[PDB]
């Protein structure tokens, strides 16, 4: 119906609770391996945030894997920063990590993050 | 909170 | 870090994608049965939105169930309206369904929905 | 969109 009311804070409150489930390792169903660093997460949140994970977990064979190994060129810190962004909307972008975060966001197909990284780099050059 | 979206 | 930037639309975009996964029945992991009406959903979204589901899916035995039966007094339409609200932040509250939606939200322990229902009922009496 | 939260 077009007669619905809307709860402004609902989507952010849902994300806060999904992040609390992640911190407590509740119903996490995949481990992402980045250069021997392991990150536990929920497949649905990864798919909702990343074109790469959406492609992986909609594949009829890969949807059933409990471990996914990323390309060895991917920086674990860059991945960690992006995983935290997926679950909080907060991106910890710093001079010392921006190149790695942008390269990781390009690999993960996180369009808005790539765009902001490009703008912050352009401003410094 | 609520609003008319 | 306290130096993070934030993406205003991120949480709502994540919820839009989780709802698209639900519509397409992608990685849904539980069926909620309400008076013989079946609703497929993601346990993590139900837990993030409802005190009742948070209690059910953190229980060491119930966390593994693929089917959950609700109390026979629960109205399927009321449940459907609340499940749609969980995934969209939009509540289809109408004169003809408000009593059922409020009773269902009380059972599901969805505090903000109960509060708004109470206010809309008080305004009509 | 981005903002300072
Ligand atoms: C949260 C912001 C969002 O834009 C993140 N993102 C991005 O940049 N690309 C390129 C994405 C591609 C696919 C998805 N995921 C989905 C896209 C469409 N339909 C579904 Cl069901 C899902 C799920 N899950 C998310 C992406
Ligand atoms: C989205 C808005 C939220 O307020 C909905 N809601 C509500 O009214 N009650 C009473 C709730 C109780 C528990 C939860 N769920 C959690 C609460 C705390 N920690 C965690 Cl990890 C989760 C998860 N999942 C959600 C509830």
């Amino acid at each position: 119906a077009d007669s619905c009311i809307q709860f402004t804070r609902h989507a952010s409150d849902v994300l806060l609770n999904l992040n609390r489930l992640r911190s407590r390792d509740i119903l996490t169903d995949v481990v992402i391996v980045v250069s021997r660093e392991q990150f536990r997460a929920h497949k649905t949140v990864l798919m909702a945030c990343s074109g790469l994970f959406y492609s992986i977990f909609t594949d009829q064979l890969k949807c059933n894997l409990s471990v996914i190994n990323l390309d060895p060129e991917i920086n674990p810190e860059g991945f960690c920063i992006l995983l935290d962004f997926m679950y909080t909307s907060r991106l910890n972008l710093r001079e010392g990590n921006i190149m790695a975060v942008m390269a990781t966001a390009m690999y993960l197909q996180m369009e808005h993050v790539v765009d902001t990284c490009r703008k912050f780099i352009k401003a410094s050059e | 909170a609520w609003v008319i979206p």
